[PDB]
């Protein structure tokens, strides 16, 4: 599975670019493609989303109706096209696949990312800590808090663990409540109920640190959590 | 013809050597494992519709 | 005269056993649970119909988390359904058309689809590729393929129309136990929950009990005067059912080798092709040909009460693992759950 | 209801319009259950490991055509032959240069009386009550050379014809012709056809043409 | 005690017509649904007729009081959905008629078709080519007093113009697009599919299978009769009416409602008689 960005690059301010991803290795038509970026000095944030075969879009509310996503099965090809973009959009953009049904894990895979710079009722997600002092083989159980509830009507709660390694994409870590993503060894435990959240790491590796972050997936827009980042 | 009919010979003659447990008994613990966890059956007793959750 | 005294030999033996099962009953189940409180008329509406194949359906399967169910059709198509919302999870494409079995795995990551090619086809639900794509063409059987019950995630049981059945494997592909001693095609299969046992249904009403790890028969029954088409399994491991094609269905015994009750009706005349129990063990559920399935008061030989509701013959039909709903299956590409 | 069961649902309505689709592929292609006696001659009017059934698929003046031979299945026939209610004609294949030799395996009757058996056994189904019959009547160029050393009387006591091709034909159609039940209902469709004569197929494209024609005439209600 | 009897029957003939397009219209939305290629016709052409058969009193108060209290604009919708329906009546009995012939003359095209979705699409186009009539007769509807005595009548005039060859030409043009072209199309289509159904191996065989011809055959020759025969006095009296000037008559003119009583039991008696004549209906109920 590989998800490989291409273009973008510095850009004069109210240009255009076309931000496209060679998601190639795997089935394109079954996934529900997504946009995410993430500012130098800020965390991760969601600014599109396409669902299987064009069906459904929606878009983040700082560039709806300036930015364009476009999607070709047969060319397994994901696209974004941004005219007249502003300073704030200076970020690196992450392709994200997701498929939806049920026990399926959306934001299973990221890709690598490619800079974008410019020359010159929302459910929010907060964690106050950040940095904390870990040390190996030690446990430590970072919070999450959301502004209102996450349990719907039909008994599970909509809440994302990731974990951005430094110099790598995100990979996702636990997709609802108490329970483990592919991939991920059996030490990252989540649990939680109503809107206090939390992890559980039972013994920390070399290759366990990094900046962690929530996301729900209940209502649009797709916003992050904060900086929960680990030092040794 | 031969062989095929020695196979179903000594099958059903180890077959024949096995104990047999009583009828009365096999229905006694039959009653018994249908009496025993008879009121989780929704099947039997509808469920309300806290469970059900075909609506 | 070597064959004639081998073969009135083997008589004498087979009135041995006959004798012996008749002998070491002493009363019948109906004089000692006549006397208990029957159950009342078991009304169960439809509630979600799982509309979408276009032909006719043979295989039904729920799952350990009795929510997801499986089935195959005549369609090519193979699709799983989300029985709570009714919503289709996966349809599987199919190499051949003609299937006739399918099951769901208890662990959830595959699923079986076999029929007249002769080959079982293991689907991978749950991989890294999102996809649905066949892992193991299970090749060896000279019959059709009339059940494929799941063992485990690793062993799957296959019955075959070449009154054989088997045990195979995934990372090999090979037969590890070949099951031979009736002389008729087998039709039907059913494992058990402590999953040590499993009974079959052939052609010429024998019904045998294959044990998993040695592999050969531990006692044979044949009450039955025509073909027994459906079998099921009683929760307690100490009997099961069979549904044969002349209106009735018969409980057995695992430990006493003997008829214990039978499930007829005057009016009643067409043949059983799919029985299943519920968990309490007291319902049992007959899908019959008369477009309609029937619930039987396992304790009382009484119908309990009609599931009528499908336009076409019922052919396979299930309950749920924790015992919520029933669903059937039936040749109109329906697929109807009771509750 | 929440987002993702939102897009599971526009994921299901995906499927069932994959499924419309291909289903839609089902209307033109015309199923044909090719079946007969064993080495009858139903291998040559299709040159023109499974271990189960042959598929096969052809073509022609803009009509679909998979001939589902059961010829490699050994088992109970009257437990499987129910799942071909939607089969749109019956190819039986039989050899006209059998009547002489008994089994050449085995000996318990001959090879025309188990043709009679099998076509006895697919006309009486309650399955099989209108689908037609395209009954294929091969080998006829080499049962001429055989029928003048041996009569055909040698396997029919009740014939007392003439030994010729006409009379010996005839009586084979009236003999094949006669054991449908309803012939009200169902019309068998003789035809001759050899290793190297014409094409069989325009007979085989007229028969299934009368077959729709009747499907036609049946679901408006005309029927 | 001529009009004693009359409007008896015009309301037997009313309560009859709302009876079968009551049931039919349930019994098809109930069981059957839009399933085949002519469940949604025949479900088109009740949808089509049950507007005449409420248009039952309003002929039957005009002609029982020689007048109309109703207003200016009602009764101009009133003659504009007759138009509508009865215009989407017949195109749809000439297409399903082409679809007959499709499914037994050609059956390499009758699945390419008579699929549900291009029946669809074909009466839905149909609809909307009929659309253009039915605003037309919003467009040029109206009312006219006439001279002879002091009440009015529902009908169509063209706002002031001579246009006697226009309005010679709308009666010529509404006359072949009635009886020319769709009997025609009716005619054509029906004897060549008996032609067709008659020369083919199936069907004329056995005596069974001969009977079951002439059934067939007398059947739409039936349907073919209950559409002409009593369709065709309305058309060609208006055609004679219309061609000259005689349009002056004395109590004789109640052929006129006659051949309007006529017009509305056919319009009745052809759902009940394509219902009541199908046997897949037979088996339904
Ligand atoms: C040349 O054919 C015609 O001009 C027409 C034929 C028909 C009957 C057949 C269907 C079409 C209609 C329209 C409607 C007319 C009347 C007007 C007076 C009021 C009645 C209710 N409807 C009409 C006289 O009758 C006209």
């Amino acid at each position: 599975v590989q998800l490989v960005e291409s273009g973008g690059g510095l850009v004069q301010p109210g240009g255009s670019r076309k931000l496209s991803c060679s998601a190639s290795g795997f089935a394109f038509s079954s996934f529900g493609m997504h946009w995410v970026r993430q500012a130098p000095e800020k965390g991760l944030e969601w600014v599109a989303y396409i669902s299987s075969g064009s069906g459904t879009i929606y878009y983040a509310d700082t560039v709806k109706g300036r930015f364009t996503i476009s999607r070709d099965d047969p060319k397994n090809t994901l696209f974004l096209q941004m005219t007249s973009l502003r300073s704030e959009d200076t970020a690196m953009y992450y392709c994200v696949r997701s498929i939806y049904y049920y026990g399926s894990s959306p934001f299973d895979f990221w890709g690598q990312g490619t800079t974008l710079t410019v020359s010159s009722s929302d459910i929010v997600m907060t964690q106050a800590t950040s940095s904390v002092p870990v040390t190996p083989g030690e446990s430590v159980s970072i919070s999450c808090r959301s502004s209102k509830s996450l349990l719907h009507s039909n008994g599970n709660t909509y809440l994302y663990w990731f974990l951005q390694r430094p110099g790598q994409s995100p990979q996702l870590l636990i997709y609802r409540m108490s329970n483990l993503a592919s991939g991920v060894p059996d030490r990252f435990s989540g649990s939680g109920s109503g809107t206090a959240f939390t992890l559980t790491i039972s013994r920390l590796e070399a290759e366990d640190v990094g900046v962690y972050y929530c996301m729900q997936h209940l209502e649009y827009p797709l916003t992050f959590g904060a900086g929960t980042k680990l030092e040794l | 013809s031969i062989a095929q009919a020695r196979k179903l010979v000594e099958q059903l003659k180890m077959e024949a050597n096995i104990d047999r447990i009583k009828v009365s008994k096999a229905a006694a613990d039959l009653m018994a494992y249908c009496e025993a966890h008879a009121k989780e059956d929704p099947l039997l007793t509808p469920v309300p519709a806290s469970e059900n959750p075909f609506r | 005269s070597e064959l004639d005294q081998l073969r009135q030999e083997a008589e004498q033996l087979k009135n041995q056993i006959r004798d012996a099962r008749k002998a070491c009953a002493d009363a019948t189940l109906s004089q000692i649970t006549n006397n208990i409180d029957p159950v009342g008329r078991i009304q169960m509406r439809t509630r979600r119909t799982l509309r979408g194949h276009l032909a006719k359906i043979y295989a039904m399967h729920w799952g350990t988390d009795s929510r997801l169910l499986v089935s195959a059709s005549q369609d090519g198509k193979l699709i799983i359904w989300d029985s709570y919302t009714t919503n289709k999870v996966h349809a599987i494409p199919l190499r051949s058309s003609w299937v006739m079995t399918c099951a769901y795995a208890p662990s959830g990551n595959y699923v079986a689809c076999g029929g007249l090619d002769n080959i079982c086809s293991i689907y991978n639900l749950k991989t890294r590729e999102g996809n649905v794509r066949v892992s193991r063409e299970l090749a060896g059987h000279t019959g059709y393929l009339s059940c494929c019950r799941f063992l485990d995630d690793n062993q799957i049981v296959t019955s075959s129309g070449d009154t054989t059945c088997a045990l195979w494997d995934i990372e090999t592909g090979q037969q590890t136990t070949t099951f031979t001693g009736h002389t008729g095609d087998v039709m039907s299969l059913s494992l058990a929950p402590d999953t040590r046992l499993f009974v079959s249904g052939a052609c010429d009403a024998s019904a045998k009990l294959w044990d998993v790890r040695e592999g050969m028969c531990r006692q044979t029954f044949t009450g039955h005067e025509s073909d027994i088409n459906a079998i099921c399994f009683f929760p307690n491991g100490n009997a099961f059912a069979t549904g044969s094609d002349d209106a009735t269905c018969r409980l057995f015994d695992l430990r006493a080798d003997q008829e214990l009750m039978t499930y007829s009706h005057d009016n009643i005349i067409c043949g059983i092709t799919s029985v299943s129990f519920s968990k309490s063990g007291r319902l049992l559920l007959a899908g019959y040909d008369d477009f309609n399935c029937n619930v039987w008061d396992a304790l009382k030989a009484d119908r309990a009460g009609v599931l009528a509701g499908h336009d076409n013959r019922v052919s396979c039909l299930g309950v749920t693992d924790d015992g919520m709903a029933v669903a059937t299956g039936s040749w109109d590409s329906f697929l109807k759950i009771w509750n | 209801l929440s987002a993702e069961d939102k897009a599971a649902v526009e994921r299901s309505k995906m499927i069932d319009r994959n499924l419309r689709e291909d289903g839609e592929k089902a209307a033109r292609e015309v199923k044909l259950l090719l079946l007969g006696a064993g080495e009858s001659g139903k291998n040559t009017i299709v040159k023109q490991k499974t271990t189960g059934i042959v598929e096969t698929h052809f073509t022609f003046k803009d009509l679909h055509f998979k001939m589902f031979d059961v010829g490699a299945q050994r088992s109970e026939r009257k437990k499987w032959i129910h799942c071909f209610e939607g089969v749109t004609a019956i190819i039986f294949c039989v050899a006209l240069s059998d009547y002489d030799l008994v089994l050449a395996e085995d000996e318990e009757m001959n090879r025309m009386h188990a043709s009679m058996k099998l076509f006895d056994s697919i006309c009486n189904n309650k399955w099989f009550t209108d689908t037609s019959i395209i009954l294929f009547l091969n080998k006829k160029d080499l049962f001429e050379e055989k029928i003048k050393k041996s009569p055909l009387t040698i396997c029919y006591p009740e014939y007392a014809g003439s030994n010729t091709y006409e009379e010996a034909a005839a009586y084979i159609q009236c003999q094949f012709e006669d054991l449908n039940k309803r012939k009200d209902t169902k019309e068998i469709y003789t035809h001759f056809t050899c290793s190297t004569d014409t094409k069989n197929v325009q007979f085989v494209f007229d028969a299934v043409t009368d077959v729709i024609i009747k499907n036609n005439l049946k679901d408006c209600g005309l029927f | 005690a001529i009009p004693v009897i009359i409007t008896a029957v015009y309301s037997v003939v009313f309560v009859v017509g709302l009876v079968g397009n009551s049931l039919v219209m349930f019994v098809i939305i109930r069981y059957t649904k839009m399933k085949t290629a002519t469940n949604i016709y025949i479900f088109n052409l009740a949808l089509a007729d049950a507007l005449v058969t409420t248009t039952m009193p309003f002929q039957s108060t005009v002609y029982l009081m020689n007048s109309w209290p109703f207003g200016d604009v009602l009764c101009k919708i009133v003659i504009s959905i007759d138009y509508y329906n009865m215009f989407t009546s017949i195109f749809t009995l000439t297409m399903m008629s082409v679809d007959r012939y499709i499914a037994v003359c050609h059956p390499v095209k009758a699945l390419d078709f008579r699929t549900p979705l291009k029946a669809k699409i074909i009466n839905i186009c149909i609809w909307l080519l009929s659309s253009s009539v039915g605003i037309s007769a919003i467009v040029l509807g109206g009312t006219k007093v006439r001279e002879d005595v002091d009440v009015i009548e529902c009908s169509l005039q063209f706002p002031d113009d001579d246009y006697s060859w226009w309005d010679l030409f709308m009666k010529i043009c509404v006359f072949i697009f009635a009886f020319v072209i769709p009997v025609l199309i009716i005619i054509v289509c029906y004897t060549l599919m008996i032609l067709r159904l008659k020369s083919v191996r199936l069907l004329s065989g056995s005596r069974e299978k001969d009977r079951n011809l002439r059934r067939i055959t007398r059947l739409v020759l039936v349907v073919v009769a209950v559409f002409v025969v009593c369709w065709t006095p309305i058309h060609i009296f208006i055609l004679v009416e219309a061609l000259g000037s005689t349009s002056h008559s004395t109590a004789a003119l109640s052929s006129y409602y006659f051949c309007i009583a006529l017009g509305y039991t056919n319009s009745s008696l052809n759902p009940i008689l394509y219902a009541f004549l199908d046997e897949n209906f037979k088996r339904c109920f």
